[PDB]
C-alpha cells in the first residue's frame, strides 16, 4: 500500500506507512497529483527518507517546490534511491538533480540503465598504490603544481579572471591528448549563469563531450544538497565499466556545505559550534572518499572555493582543506598586463612536488622558479619608484630573467579561437622540463620577452621571435 | 547610553520651551528614577506650568505591567486634545527603552521563545503600535520628545536598530564625550535631521554646518595617527586641522540653565542667528590665539574674548 | 654636515624597515581573536536559544 | 469549516479543516483574511494580515477555497496599494480585471537571453563603474541614512523618455515618510508611469512578508504581455524580521541567529524571477534592486553573505566616505558587476579604461602616499580632481549623452586645468554650454549609440575651454 | 554580585527558563524592588534618612557587562575603583573621570562652595 | 532476550525489550552489523551502530551477543590489518585468534609501577638529541597541518626492528591514498610482519572512528602483560575528538566550550592512562604512545590542545614557518619539554652533548635580535644543520651519538655551512673502514669510549 501525508511543515513533509512496510533510509518517494476540480492545484514533488519516528512514521525532506498539499493523499513507493541514466545518452545534455534533461531536445527513453546515487566507498584492496601524474599541457600548471591521478585541486582568484574558459580548455585538452569523459556539476548555482556557459560551451564545440548537472537557487536545501554525488555516478560509471582518465567538477564546495547547515536546521537537529551540523565531518567525507584512483582509471576533481568572512578556522574551510592535494591562485594584477592565464606561481602549492615524485631534475627546475620569481616580487617596489641601471648587476639580472618567467607563463587555448583565432597548442610534459631548464640557464635570454607571449612550445617560441 | 547626560538636556528643553509655548504639556516617565520624578511636581507646583500641564507616573518600583501603560497613557491624554480640542501639544516622554525591555520578562513565561540577544519576538509588532500613534495630522500638530537608553553603550543592538526607523531627527551621545568634559555629549558625526534641505534653513546654513561637520570627521583618523606617529612628523598644514578642530569641538560646550546645581552658574542665552555667526567667525580665523580651555562651557561668542580678559 | 645628512636618511630608513614588520604579525593575532571572539559568541547565542526551545 | 482554539500575537491555530491545502486562504465572521502556514496532526496554523484583537476562542473559521490572487491592469498606475488587493488612497476601486497567482514559477535557463541593453538612473558613478542591464538584479547593502533611497529615486525618475513600467515598494516604513517621498516625487510626474506598495509599522508583520511578492506580482504582467518593467525595494532585510517573528510564533526550529534555514529559499523564490524572456513565450524583461539592512556594515553577517550569494553584483554604501563629500557614497573597491561591460553604449567603452587607470590606483595609493610632496604627483592630482568630478548635487538627473560626453572631456585630460573647488560648476556650465554650441552631437549620439568624429567632438572643448571663467 | 548568583541558582532548578545570561531577566526587578526602597522622607513624615552603599564585582573589570550595566541604571551615581591605579599609589583609586553623582551640591557644606564646587 | 527496533535515527537507534542485557555489551542486529548498549532506560535501551545503518528498518530483531566489548588479540593478527570489530582488511582469510581482551579493562594502578631509565630508539637525530623518550613514557606529538607528523611516526616504527618490539599503528578518520601508500613502505621494508595496522577511514561511520584508539591499545597491551616491549602510535586525537563531539550532539547533551562535552578530560584518560611499566607482578614490558593532535590554527590556547596535554608527559608542537624555510622535520628548540632526566640517554650523550638543547635554543632567540656574540651565531647554523636528515635514513645509534660528539666539541668549524651535510655523508664512509671498533664498544658498555682514541679518530678524517 502507498504512503499517505499527515504533516507539512514548509519543505519538510512527513509521511506514514500502514502494517510496517516502510521504506529504507535515503529511499526516493513519488508523489503524482492533479486537480480533481478548482479546489485543488497539480504537483509532481517526490521526497527523500531521512529518518524514521516510529508508529509507522517517516521524516521526509522536499526536493522542489511542496504548496497544496493535501491531508490524506498518497505517495508512491520506489524501492531505490533516485537513479541517473548512465551510458552513450549522458553526453552532450544537460539535467537536473532528479534526472530529467533541462533542454528542449527529447527525454531519454526507459530501456537505458540507471545508477543510483548512494553506494558504498571503494575498498582497501582496490586502491592505486603509486603516484600518476596527470599530464594536462598547460605550462605553469605541469611545472609549479602537478596534478595527481585520484586526487582533489582548488582554485583560486580574482573577480571573473577567466575562471570558466581555464575549465573548458581541460576538457577539450582530456578529448584531444588522452580520450576521456567530463561532467560539470552546478552546486545551486545562478539559473541566468547556466545559459551564459552553456552559449559559451556550444560556440566552442565542447559540450559534446561533457555532461552536465544543475540545481537551481530556488530548489529546496532538500536538492541542492544532492546534485554533486548526483553527478558523481555519471562520472563513477565510466570509470567502472568502459575505463579511462574522468573529471568532475565541482562549481563552489561553501554552497554545498551551507545547503547541509539549511538542511540540518531544518531537521531539527541542535546547531553544533558556529551553528553547522553535527555530522558535519561524515557528510563530507562520502563525498570525497568516492573521488579515488583504482588500477585501471581515475576519477580528479577542480573546485573554487569561497571562505565565509576570510577565516581560514571556520569549521567549513578547515575539514575542506586537509581534503585537497593542490591548490593554486590567479591575481588580477597580472591580468591587467594580459597574461592569460594571470595564475599566481607563488600562491599555489601542492603536495606532489618532491624528488621521490617527480625526479631530481624536474624538482630542482619546478623549485628555483619559486625561488628565483621571489627576487622580482621583493624588488617591484623599490623598482617602482627609481629607475633600474642605477641598482647592481644581480637586480639587472633578476630583472632581465624574470620579465621572460613573467611572460612565458601564457599559451593559447583551442577554446580562444572564438575570439582570438589561432590554432591551438599543447606543452609535453617531458618537454616542460627541458624548456624550463634551457630558460632559467639564460640559452633565450637573447629573444624578445613580449614575444613569449601565449603559446604552447619554445621551439615555436623561437620560430615566432 | 548609561548616565551620560539625557536628562538635564531634557530638562532645560521642558524649561525654555514648555515656558512660552501655549500647548498643552504631558510629560510621562517609563523607566527612570523615583527620586526625579518626584522633585519634578515641586519644581512644577514652582514654575507656575502646573496650570497647563497633567502628568502620569508609576516609574520604577512596579512590575512590567505598569511601566508598559504608564507610555500609552500620557499619549491617550495627548489624543483628546488633539483630535477634539485641537490645540497644539507638547509631548516629551522620558526612557521608552523599558517599554521594550518590561516586554521581555513577562515574555519568558508567557510562552514565547527568546529571540537574538533574548528579546521577544513580537519587538516590532509591539513597538509599532505605539511608534505610529504619536503623529502630527491635517487637524492637529504634536511635538513629541523621547528620551532612549542604549542597552550595553552599543548601537548595534536589535532595540536601538528597531527605533531608528520612526525618528524624523536623532541626536546620539558618545559615553567618550561624557568623560571628555565637553557637555553636552552630542556627536556631530552621527546626528542627522530631515531639516538640512535648502528650502527649510537656507543657503547660509547649510554651507556652514557641511564644512564643519566635514572637519570634524577630518579630525577624527588624524588625531588616531598622532597617537603613534607623534606631533610634529605630521605636516603643518595637517596640525592645522587638529588646531581648529579643538576650538571647534570646544565652542560645541555650553553652559546650561537647569545645570545650576551641578555648575554653579546661571548660565546665558543664543540665538540661532548667533549660532551660525559664531562659527562663521571660529572657520574666519578670528579667533586663532584664545586658549582653547577659554571655550570650554560658554554661550555666545561674546563671552569668549571676556573670559580670556578674567585669563 | 653632508655625512651625517646622509647617515641620517639611511637610520630613517632602517627605522622604517624595522617598524614595518611587527604590525602584520600584530593584525594576523588580533584577527585570529577576532574570530574566535566570533564563534564563541554565535555558539554562545544558539546554546542559549536551543536550551530555551527545549525548555519551551 | 472548523473552530480557533488558540490566539495570539496574530497567530491562530484552530481545530478541523480537513481539506485546507498549504497557502491555502481562509476567513472568519470578523472579515479578515488568514493564510495557513503550518499543517500538524490535529491543529492548523492560521496567520492573520489585519488586526486580531477582535477574534475570541470558538470562532468559526471558513476555507475560501483559492490561493493567494492579485489583481493586475495598466490603469492601476499612479494608484498607491496595498501588498494586498485594496485600496489605500480611497478614489474609488483599483480598476482591475484580471488576478494573477503569486506562486508564478520562474522561467527555464532556455527561456532566458543575454543581456547587453542598459538601464540608466542619471549618475555619473552608478550608471558607468557599476553598470546594470536591463535584465540584471543588483544588490544594495548598508546601515541607516547614507542616502540609499536616492538611488531608487533617480532610478524612478530618470526613466522618463526610456519606457519602464515601474513599481517602488516601501514595507514596514512611516507613512508620513512614505507620503513625503510621493509628493517629492509628484513634483516630477513619476506617478504616470509608477505604483507603489506600502504596508505600515501598524498593519500586522505578514503584510511586511507577503510585500515583495506582491512587487513582482504586480509587475510581471507588463514583461508577459511584452512590456518593460523595473522593481524597486525600499527595504528587504525587514521581511526577515517578520518571517522571524511568525516562525517564532509557530514553533519552527531556530537557527543561527533564529533565523530558520528557509531563508535561502525564502527570498530566491522571488529573487530569481527577474529574467530577460526569450520570443518563444514574449520579449519582455525585469529587472531588481533588493535592499539590505546592516549594522556598523558588518558585511561578514548572516543576511548579508546570503543575499550577496544570489545577486549578480553588489554596491555597499559607506558611512565613514557619506562625508568625505562623495554621495551616494559608492565605493569602486567593494564593488564590482559580473553582468557589466557589455550593457553600455559603445561610448562609454572606448573610454572607461582610463577612468580605472586612474581611480583604482588613486582610491588605494591616496590613503599614505598623499603627504610626500612628476609621474606620481601628476597621478595624485589627477585622481583628486576624477574623485571631484564624479559627485553630483541634490537630484538632478543626467541623461546618458552628457555623462559619455563629460567623462571623455575628464579622461581625454583637457580638464585637469579647472581647479579643485571649481570642478562643480564647470561640470554644470559645459551642460549650458553645449546646448548652445549645438545638438548635431547630442543627436549622433541618441541615434547611433556611438561617440561622434572625434576631430569634431573636440572643437566643443576647445572652444569652451577658450570662454571659460 | 554573589546574591545575583544566588537568585540565579535558585531560579534554575525551579524550572524557569533562562535569559540574556545564566543570569534571569527579572534581576533588574529584583534590584529595584530593593535599591528603591530607601527615601528621604519629608517633613510631614517624620524627616529621616536612609541612604545605602552597594558594593558590586564584575569579572575583569568590564564595566560595560551585564550585571554592572543593569545596576548603575537605578542608583544615584558611581564611585568607580579602577584596577590598575591601584598599584601607581593613587588610595582610594577613585576614576575621578567616569564617577559620577546625581545629587551634586544638594547636600553639602557651604564653605566647600566657594572654594572647589568645580574641582 | 528478544525485542524490535522502533528508531534508526542519525546511527542511533532504540529497542524495545531486552531485559537482561548488560551496560558496554555487544549487540548484532539481523542485518549483519554490530553495534553497541550505552544506556537503559525504563521501557527502552540506546544502541550505537558500529557500520552501515541504511540497512536497517523499524522492526528488526535484535541480539545479545552475552559479553563486554572484547577485540581479539594474538599473535595471528600480525601480518595482517584489521577493522577495530575484528575483520582483516585486506582478505586472506578469516582470524585464527582464541584469546580476547576486553578494552575496557580497569589500568594497572599503585605498587605497579617504577621509573623509566632506558631509551626508545627513534633514529631521529634532532628528537633524542634534545627531547628524549622512555619507555612507558607518553609523548604527544601535536601541530599544524602539511608540515610531516606521520613521517615522524613512519621513520620511529622502521627502527624498531633491533630492539625487537612489537607495534601497532592506528589511522584514524584518514584518507586512504595516504594509509595504502604508508601499508606500501611499510610492505616493502617488511615491517608489516611484527606490527599491526589498524584503519578507521573517513568515509566510516563516528563510532568507529570513536573506538578505534581502545582497540587499538587493547591489542597492544596484551604483549605487554606477557612480558614483551611495545610501542604504539595514534594518527590524530583532534579527528577522535570531532567524533565524540558529533555522537554527544546526536545524544542530546549540552554543550559547554566550543560545543565539545565535559567528557572530554574523562574519555582520554581512560584511554591514555593504560600504558605503564608493570613491576615484577607481571613482568618487566613498558608500552610508549605517541598520539598526534592537529591544531586548526596553530594556536595552543584551545579546548582540546590543553586538555590532552593535561593527561600527557610531555609534547612537540610542530610548526609551520619551519616547513617552508628548509628544515624538516619542523622542531622547535624553544617550547618543547620532555619530564625524563637526561640519564635516561646512553651516559656519553649526558656527559658530551647535553648542552645542546641550551645551544641551539639561545641562538634561535638571539638571532631575532641579530665579538663573543659574532663567534657565538657562527654555531648555531652548524647546530641546525647538523641535525637535518632527509627521508627514510635512520642514523645508528653509535654513529648518531659519534656525530653529536664532533658536532658539539667543535670540530667542524672549518666546514662552510653550505657543505656541512656533506661531512655527514662522507663521514660514516671513513670509520666503518677505520674505527669498525668503536662501534662494538658503544653497543656493548653503553659509555663512552677513551677520550685520546676517539680524538684521535678525528685527524685522519679532516
Ligand atoms: N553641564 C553639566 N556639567 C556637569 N555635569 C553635568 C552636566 N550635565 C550633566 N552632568 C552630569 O551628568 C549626569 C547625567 O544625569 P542623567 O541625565 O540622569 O543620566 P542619564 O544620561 O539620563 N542616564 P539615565 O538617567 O540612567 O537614563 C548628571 O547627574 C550630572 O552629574
Ligand atoms: N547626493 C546627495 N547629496 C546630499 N544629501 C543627500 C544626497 N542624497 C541623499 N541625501 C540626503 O539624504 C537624506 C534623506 O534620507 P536618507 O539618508 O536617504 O535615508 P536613508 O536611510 O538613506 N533611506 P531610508 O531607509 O528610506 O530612510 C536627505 O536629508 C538628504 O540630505
Ligand atoms: N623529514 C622529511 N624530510 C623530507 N621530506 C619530508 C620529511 N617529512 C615529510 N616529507 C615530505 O613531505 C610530505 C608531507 O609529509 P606527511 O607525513 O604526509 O605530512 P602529514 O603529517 O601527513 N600532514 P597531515 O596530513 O596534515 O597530518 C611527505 O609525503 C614527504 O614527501
Ligand atoms: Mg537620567
Ligand atoms: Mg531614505
Ligand atoms: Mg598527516
Amino acid at each position: 500500500t502507498r504512503g499517505r501525508v499527515i504533516q507539512v511543515m514548509g519543505p519538510v513533509v512527513d509521511v506514514k506507512f500502514e502494517n510496517g512496510h516502510l521504506p529504507a533510509i535515503y529511499n526516493a518517494l513519488k508523489i503524482q497529483h492533479k486537480a480533481r476540480n478548482e479546489n485543488e492545484v497539480d504537483i509532481d514533488l517526490t521526497l527523500e527518507v531521512a529518518l524514521h519516528l516510529g508508529d509507522d512514521t517517516v521524516r521526509t525532506i522536499a526536493m522542489a517546490s511542496t504548496d497544496g498539499l493535501i491531508r490524506g493523499m498518497e505517495v508512491i513507493d520506489t524501492g531505490a534511491p533516485i537513479s541517473v541514466p548512465v551510458g552513450e545518452v549522458t553526453l552532450g545534455r544537460v539535467f537536473n538533480v532528479l534526472g530529467e534533461p533541462i533542454d528542449l531536445e527529447g527525454d531519454i527513453p526507459a530501456d537505458a540503465r540507471r545508477d543510483p546515487i548512494h553506494r558504498p566507498a571503494p575498498k582497501f584492496e582496490e586502491l592505486a598504490t603509486e603516484v600518476e601524474i596527470l599530464e594536462t599541457g598547460i605550462k605553469v600548471v605541469d611545472l609549479l603544481a602537478p596534478y595527481i591521478k585520484g586526487g582533489k585541486i582548488g582554485l583560486f582568484g580574482g573577480a571573473g579572471v577567466g575562471k570558466t574558459v581555464l575549465i573548458q580548455e581541460l576538457i577539450h585538452n582530456i578529448a584531444q591528448e588522452h580520450g576521456g569523459i567530463s561532467v560539470f556539476a552546478g552546486v545551486g548555482e545562478r539559473t541566468r549563469e547556466g545559459n551564459d556557459l552553456y552559449h559559451e560551451m556550444k560556440d566552442s564545440g565542447v559540450i559534446s563531450k561533457t555532461a552536465m548537472v544543475f540545481g537551481q537557487m530556488n530548489e529546496p536545501p532538500g536538492a541542492r544538497m544532492r546534485v554533486a554525488l548526483t553527478g558523481l555516478t555519471m562520472a563513477e560509471y565510466f570509470r567502472d565499466e568502459q575505463g579511462q582518465d574522468v573529471l568532475l567538477f565541482i562549481d563552489n564546495i561553501f554552497r554545498f556545505t551551507q545547503a547541509g547547515s539549511e538542511v540540518s536546521a531544518l531537521l531539527g537537529r541542535m546547531p553544533s559550534a558556529v551553528g553547522y551540523q553535527p555530522t558535519l565531518a561524515t557528510e563530507m567525507g562520502q563525498l570525497q572518499e568516492r573521488i579515488t584512483s583504482t588500477a585501471k582509471g581515475s576519477i580528479t576533481s577542480i573546485q573554487a572555493i569561497y571562505v565565509p568572512a576570510d577565516d581560514y578556522t571556520d569549521p567549513a574551510p578547515a575539514t575542506t582543506f586537509s581534503h585537497l592535494d593542490a591548490t593554486t591562485n590567479l591575481e588580477r594584477k597580472l591580468a591587467e598586463m594580459g597574461i592569460y592565464p594571470a595564475v599566481d606561481p607563488l600562491a599555489s602549492t601542492s603536495r606532489a612536488l618532491a624528488p621521490e615524485i617527480v625526479g631530481e631534475e624536474h624538482y630542482q627546475v619546478a623549485r628555483k622558479v619559486q625561488q628565483t620569481l621571489q627576487r622580482y616580487k621583493e624588488l617591484q617596489d623599490i623598482i617602482a619608484i627609481l629607475g633600474m641601471d642605477e641598482l647592481s648587476d644581480e637586480d639587472k639580472l633578476v630583472v632581465h630573467r624574470a620579465r621572460r618567467i613573467q611572460f612565458f607563463l601564457s599559451q593559447n587555448f583551442h577554446v580562444a579561437e572564438q575570439f582570438t583565432g589561432q590554432p591551438g597548442s599543447y606543452v609535453p610534459v617531458k618537454e616542460t622540463v627541458r624548456g624550463f631548464k634551457e630558460i632559467l640557464e639564460g640559452k633565450y635570454d637573447h629573444l624578445p620577452e613580449d614575444a613569449f607571449r601565449l603559446v604552447g612550445r619554445i621551439e615555436e617560441v623561437v620560430e615566432k621571435a | 547610553g548609561a548616565g551620560v547626560g539625557k536628562t538635564v538636556l531634557i530638562q532645560e528643553l521642558i524649561h525654555n520651551i514648555a515656558q512660552e509655548h501655549g500647548g498643552i504639556s504631558v510629560f510621562a516617565g517609563v523607566g527612570e528614577r523615583t527620586r526625579e520624578g518626584n522633585d519634578l511636581y515641586h519644581e512644577m507646583k514652582d514654575s507656575g506650568v502646573i496650570s497647563k500641564t497633567a502628568m502620569v507616573f508609576g516609574q520604577m518600583n512596579e512590575p512590567p505591567g505598569a511601566r508598559m501603560r504608564v507610555a500609552l497613557t500620557g499619549l491617550t491624554m495627548a489624543e483628546y486634545f488633539r483630535d477634539e480640542q485641537g490645540q497644539d501639544v507638547l509631548l516629551f516622554i522620558d526612557n521608552i527603552f523599558r517599554f521594550t525591555q518590561a516586554g521581555s520578562e513577562v515574555s519568558a513565561l508567557l510562552g514565547r521563545m527568546p529571540s537574538a540577544v533574548g528579546y521577544q519576538p513580537t519587538l516590532a509588532t509591539e513597538m509599532g503600535q505605539l511608534q505610529e500613534r504619536i503623529t502630527s495630522t491635517a487637524k492637529g500638530s504634536i511635538t513629541s520628545i523621547q528620551a532612549i537608553y542604549v542597552p550595553a553603550d552599543d548601537y548595534t543592538d536589535p532595540a536601538p536598530a528597531t527605533t531608528f526607523s520612526h525618528l524624523d531627527a536623532t541626536t546620539n551621545l558618545e559615553r567618550k564625550l561624557a568623560e571628555m568634559g565637553i557637555y553636552p555629549a552630542v556627536d556631530p558625526l552621527a546626528s542627522t535631521s530631515r531639516a538640512l534641505a535648502p528650502e527649510i534653513v537656507g543657503e547660509e546654513h547649510y554651507q556652514v554646518a557641511r564644512k564643519v561637520q566635514q572637519t570634524l570627521q577630518r579630525y577624527k583618523e588624524l588625531q588616531d595617527i598622532i597617537a603613534i606617529l607623534g606631533m610634529d612628523e605630521l605636516s603643518d598644514e595637517d596640525k592645522l586641522v587638529v588646531h581648529r578642530a579643538r576650538r571647534i569641538q570646544f565652542f560645541l560646550s555650553q553652559n546650561f540653565h537647569v545645570a545650576e546645581q551641578f555648575t554653579g552658574q546661571p548660565g546665558s542665552y543664543v540665538p540661532v542667528k548667533e549660532t551660525v555667526r559664531g562659527f562663521k567667525e571660529i572657520l574666519e580665523g578670528k579667533y586663532d590665539h584664545l586658549p582653547e580651555d577659554a571655550f570650554r562651557l560658554v554661550g555666545r561668542i561674546e563671552e569668549v574674548v571676556e573670559k580670556a580678559k578674567a585669563m | 654636515l653632508l655625512d651625517a645628512k646622509a647617515s641620517e636618511h639611511a637610520a630613517r630608513m632602517t627605522a622604517m624597515k624595522n617598524a614595518t614588520d611587527n604590525a602584520n604579525e600584530l593584525i594576523r593575532t588580533l584577527t585570529l581573536s577576532y574570530n574566535r571572539a566570533r564563534q564563541a559568541a554565535i555558539t554562545q547565542e544558539i546554546t542559549e536559544i536551543v536550551a530555551g526551545a527545549n525548555a519551551l | 469549516v472548523g473552530t480557533v482554539i488558540q490566539v495570539g500575537d496574530g497567530i491562530a491555530r484552530a481545530h478541523g479543516l480537513d481539506n485546507v491545502m498549504s497557502g491555502e486562504l481562509v476567513e472568519f465572521a470578523n472579515g479578515v483574511m488568514g493564510m495557513a502556514l503550518n499543517l500538524e496532526e490535529n491543529n492548523v496554523g492560521i496567520v492573520i494580515l489585519g488586526p486580531y484583537t477582535g477574534i475570541k476562542e470558538g470562532d468559526e473559521v471558513r476555507r475560501t477555497g483559492r490561493i493567494m490572487e492579485v489583481p493586475v491592469g495598466e490603469a492601476l498606475i499612479g494608484r498607491v496599494v496595498n501588498p494586498l488587493g485594496q485600496p489605500v488612497d480611497g478614489l474609488g476601486p483599483v480598476e482591475t480585471t484580471e488576478t494573477r497567482p503569486i506562486e508564478s514559477r520562474a522561467p527555464g535557463v532556455m527561456d532566458r537571453r543575454s543581456v547587453h541593453e542598459p538601464l540608466q538612473t542619471g549618475i555619473k558613478a552608478i550608471d558607468a563603474l557599476v553598470p546594470i542591464g536591463r535584465g540584471q538584479r543588483e544588490l544594495i547593502i548598508g546601515d541607516r541614512q547614507t542616502g540609499k533611497t536616492s538611488v531608487a529615486i533617480d532610478t524612478i525618475i530618470n526613466q522618463k523618455d526610456q519606457n519602464m513600467i515601474s513599481i517602488y515598494v516601501a514595507i514596514g516604513q512611516k507613512e508620513s515618510t512614505v507620503r513625503t517621498v510621493v509628493e517629492t516625487l509628484r513634483k516630477h510626474g513619476a506617478l504616470d508611469y509608477t505604483i507603489v506598495v506600502t504596508a505600515s509599522a501598524s498593519q500586522p508583520a505578514p503584510l511586511l512578508f507577503l510585500a515583495p511578492y506582491a512587487g513582482v506580482a504586480m509587475g510581471e504582467y507588463f514583461m508577459y504581455k511584452g512590456k518593460h518593467v523595473l522593481v524597486v525595494y525600499d527595504d528587504l532585510s525587514k521581511q526577515a524580521a517578520a518571517y522571524r517573528e511568525l516562525s517564532l510564533l509557530l514553533r519552527r526550529p531556530p537557527g543561527r541567529e533564529a533565523y530558520p534555514g528557509d531563508i535561502f529559499y525564502l527570498h530566491s523564490r522571488l529573487l530569481e524571477r527577474a529574467a530577460k524572456l526569450s520570443d518563444a513565450k514574449g520579449g519582455g524583461s525585469l529587472t531588481a534592486l533588493p535592499f539590505v539592512e546592516t549594522q556598523a556594515g558588518d558585511i561578514s553577517a548572516y543576511i548579508p553573505t546570503n543575499v550577496i550569494s544570489i545577486t549578480d553584483g553588489q554596491i555597499f554604501l559607506q558611512s565613514d566616505l557619506f562625508f568625505s563629500g562623495v554621495r551616494p557614497a559608492i565605493n569602486a573597491g567593494l564593488s564590482v558587476s559580473r553582468v557589466g561591460g557589455a550593457a553600455q553604449i559603445k561610448a562609454m567603452k572606448k573610454v572607461a579604461g582610463t577612468l580605472r587607470l586612474d581611480l583604482a590606483a588613486y582610491r588605494e595609493l591616496e590613503a599614505f602616499a598623499q603627504f610626500g610632496s612628476k609621474a606620481t604627483q601628476a597621478k595624485l592630482a589627477r585622481g583628486a580632481r576624477t574623485v571631484e568630478v564624479l559627485k553630483q548635487d541634490l537630484h538632478q538627473p543626467i541623461p546618458v549623452e552628457k555623462q559619455v560626453l563629460i567623462i571623455y572631456a575628464l579622461t581625454r585630460g583637457f580638464l585637469d586645468d579647472i581647479p579643485v573647488e571649481d570642478v562643480r560648476r564647470f561640470e554644470k556650465e559645459f551642460y549650458l554650454f553645449l546646448d548652445q554650441n549645438g545638438q548635431h552631437l547630442l543627436e549622433h549620439i541618441r541615434t547611433t549609440k556611438d561617440l561622434p568624429n572625434e576631430d569634431d567632438l573636440n572643437k566643443a572643448i576647445e572652444a569652451f575651454k577658450k570662454t571659460f571663467v | 554580585s554573589k546574591q545575583a548568583a544566588a537568585y540565579r541558582e535558585l531560579s534554575l532548578l525551579l524550572r524557569r527558563p533562562p535569559g540574556r545570561e545564566a543570569y534571569p531577566g527579572d534581576i533588574f526587578y529584583l534590584h529595584s524592588r530593593l535599591l528603591e526602597r530607601a527615601a528621604k522622607l519629608s517633613d510631614a513624615k517624620g524627616g529621616g534618612s536612609l541612604t545605602a552603599l552597594p558594593f558590586v564585582e564584575t569579572q575583569a573589570g568590564d564595566i560595560s557587562a551585564y550585571i554592572p550595566t543593569n545596576v548603575i541604571s537605578i542608583t544615584d551615581g558611581q564611585i568607580f575603583l579602577q584596577s590598575d591605579l591601584f598599584f601607581s599609589g593613587v588610595r582610594p583609586a577613585i576614576n575621578a573621570g567616569l564617577s559620577v553623582s546625581r545629587v551634586g551640591g544638594a547636600a553639602q557644606i557651604k564653605a566647600m562652595k566657594k572654594v572647589a564646587g568645580t574641582l
